[PDB]
RNA sequence: ACCCGGUGAGGCGGGGGGGCGAGCCGGGCUCUCGCUUCUGGCGCCAAGCGCCCGGCCGGCCGGGCGCGACCCGCUCCGGGG
RNA sequence: GCGCCGUUCCGAAGGGACGGGCGAUGGCCUCCGUUGCCCUCAGCCGAUCGAAAGGGAGUCGGGUUCAGAUCCCCGAAUCCG
């Protein structure tokens, strides 16, 4: 056979896959951010009423390791509800907030009197 | 336009439909068609010469 | 009693070169077997000036002989050297200017 | 029936000409480093000076001798790790209701039985690796007076023994039917080895020049025979 | 046994045979790394005076020290 | 050994073969050559030939190998040493 | 000695893709993908970092707050996948 290049690359070698013949940690570990965990109370400010009364949303306090997808699945998971949009700020607090907009099929003032903020 | 605009152009926005077309100019790609005519018609001709320098030797 | 400028210099870091907006190291072709046995033509492609240079250099392009492939290079201008030009390199190539 | 479309179109590879082909390049390589060593350390045991003493490995017994001692040598292989276990239970099973020969192995039997006169030939392997391990053995077969012989292959040495390799390997007792073909081995080994040892004591080795080298030097002499064999005419 | 032929052999460094051996050795180790993995001893006999047994786990590397 | 330079370590050294010159009787020999200089063009991923092989009905459709692109070698070529 | 020098220099520095072949699961096992193996093809330039003023596709008008708006709301768009 000929040697085409003047080079030597450094020829293909099989490799395998991990058969590991035993799991490293014993169990997965569980998901410690839930839809409990990742919502912590909705904010109850005269600001987040006047949100809530006209613009249709749901300003809620979350835990700062969220995503707007986490938030979203959430809220549709824990109240049943569908939504729009997600916005989210993180306070100087430290606390994220997230103005959760529904789908206008529902409204916000009717979940806001389920959840119990008035 | 600017160069990520031009992901956004149709194809005709892009060249004109000529051999060459949107990549070099009219004048050149002309010149360039005589060009490659005469070298190769030249290359005969010495081709010719050639076989007649053989013919006399 | 300090160290004097001439010592500062060699360690660099302030005295180094300026060698931002040059060109390239302007060097001949490498050898092989066209430069070593006939000749290899290339065209003066355009020819520039580099900073920190009183000569002009040139981009002369050669058709690689392996690889279907243009290759670039800087020479330095001798002098009458035009664009468009034809420059040739090996042993068998002719004695006129801008021929090596 | 021929086809006037099909055309004959010839490539010119000549310098500038045409793009020259993708052909064999081996001898330009740049290979890795530890095939440019491997290499050059054999290019350099070609070089230098070789002493006797590690020259005399070089000569190798050839090979329509070297299938007759293996064939011999076939007969005496040592048992194997099964066949260890199958004469163990032949005994166990015995229990329950004269050692035939063998291969002696490795420089440290072979050299003990080598100066107690019990090795009636050595077979001395000629590639292994740090050569100091069987330097001193031909010369010690020598005064010793056992036939010696030198094969091609520690490899092929350590495949009668069932192993990688094996330095030396020696014939202590041999069978009454393959007795007359050890002797056959002995006296043509004995004469190519042991009766011829001074020449291989003074015998150097190495010492040629590159094959480009001695075409330069060949060429000088022969310009200058030529052009001192043409005055005299 | 072959060891104090081994041995003997290596007190005879002036000799012409150790030192084309230590030449062609030393050309050897300076081409490789200043740190790097014998498969094997060099010197067995030596080696085994050490301490070394030609078991798994015992393990010989070849390294070498810039001098003076 | 050791050092330096170049390169994507790409045609190195012998030898065949081919052509063109000088000298003797179509022949042996020494040496040179080995394919590109009128132009700001193009140039790769083989044409051709030779020998094998497979599926369908001498025809059809897909394959292989060698020439093409000479052989052999122990340093990748060079310059020092 | 912690480490240091060095950044293409003394590296077997490619884990990728078009096609051809082998098998294996999945879908009205049609035809396509998911792979695993073989043949082929393959340059680049050195891992990585380094600009909230450099390069860098694509959002505007109106209304709204005690304090946020090219971000919310209404209306018009638009880029990329
Ligand atoms: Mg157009
Ligand atoms: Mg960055
Ligand atoms: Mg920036
Ligand atoms: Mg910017």
């Amino acid at each position: 056979k000929i040697r085409t290049s003047p080079t030597f690359r450094r020829p293909k070698t099989l490799r395998l896959r991990r058969q590991p013949k035993y799991p490293r940690k014993s169990a997965p570990r569980r998901n410690k951010l839930d839809h409990y965990a990742i919502i912590k109370f909705p904010l109850t400010t005269e600001s987040a009423m006047k949100k809530i009364e006209d613009n249709n949303t749901l300003v809620f306090i979350v835990d700062v390791k969220a995503n707007k997808h986490q938030i979203k699945q959430a809220v549709k998971k824990l109240y049943d509800i569908d939504v729009a949009k997600v916005n989210t700020l993180i306070r100087p607090d430290g606390e994220k907030k997230a103005y959760v907009r529904l789908a206008p099929d529902y409204d916000a003032l009717d979940v806001a009197n389920k959840i119990g903020i008035i | 336009v600017r160069p990520k605009v031009l992901m956004r152009l149709s194809k005709t926005k892009k060249h004109v439909s000529r051999a060459y077309g949107g990549s070099m100019c009219a004048k050149c790609v002309r010149d360039r068609i005589k060009r490659a005519f005469l070298i190769e018609e030249q290359k005969i001709v010495v081709k010719v010469l050639k076989a007649q320098a053989q013919s006399q030797k | 009693g300090r160290v004097i400028r001439g010592q500062r210099k060699g360690a660099g870091s302030v005295f180094r070169a300026h060698v931002k907006h040059r060109k390239g190291a302007a060097r001949l072709r490498a050898v092989d077997f066209a430069e070593r046995h006939g000749y290899i033509k290339g065209i003066v492609k355009d020819i520039i000036h580099d900073p920190g240079r009183g000569a002009p250099l040139a981009k002369v392009v050669f058709r690689d002989p392996y690889r279907f492939k243009k290759r670039t290079e800087l020479f330095i201008a001798a002098e009458g050297i035009h664009t468009g030009q034809f420059v040739y390199c090996g042993k068998k190539a002719q004695l006129n200017i801008g021929n090596v | 029936v021929v086809n006037p479309l099909f055309e004959k179109r010839p490539k010119n590879f000549g310098i500038g000409q045409d793009i020259q082909p993708k052909r064999d390049l081996t001898r330009f390589v740049k290979w890795p480093r530890y095939i440019r060593l491997q290499r050059q350390r054999a290019i350099l045991y070609k070089r230098l000076k070789v002493p006797p003493a590690i020259n005399q490995f070089t000569q190798v017994l050839d090979r329509q001798t070297a299938t007759q001692l293996l064939k011999l040598a076939h007969k005496y292989r040592p048992e194997t790790k099964q066949e260890k276990k199958q004469r163990l239970l032949a005994r166990a099973e015995k229990k329950a209701a004269k050692r035939p020969p063998v291969l002696r192995a490795g420089v440290n039997t072979v050299t003990t039985l080598v100066e107690n006169k019990k090795a009636q030939l050595v077979v001395i392997a000629h590639d292994v690796d740090p050569i100091e391990l069987v330097v001193f053995l031909p010369a010690l077969c020598r005064k010793m007076g056992v036939p010696y012989c030198i094969l091609k292959g520690k490899a092929r040495l350590g495949r009668l023994v069932h192993r990688k390799t094996c330095t030396t390997v020696a014939f202590t007792q041999v069978n009454s039917e393959d007795k007359g073909a050890l002797a056959k081995l002995v006296e043509a080994i004995r004469t190519n080895y042991n009766d011829r040892y001074d020449e291989i004591r003074r015998h150097w080795g190495g010492n040629v020049l590159g094959p480009k080298s001695v075409a330069r030097i060949a060429k000088l002499e022969k310009a200058k025979a030529k052009e001192l064999a043409t005055k005299l005419g | 046994g072959a060891y104090k032929y081994i041995q003997e052999l290596w007190r005879k460094k002036q000799s012409d045979v150790m030192r084309f051996l230590l030449r062609v050795r030393c050309w050897q180790y300076r081409q490789l790394s200043a740190l790097h993995r014998a498969p094997r001893p060099t010197r067995p006999d030596k080696a085994r005076r050490l301490g070394y047994k030609a078991k798994q786990g015992y393990v010989i590397y070849r390294i070498r020290v810039r001098r003076g």
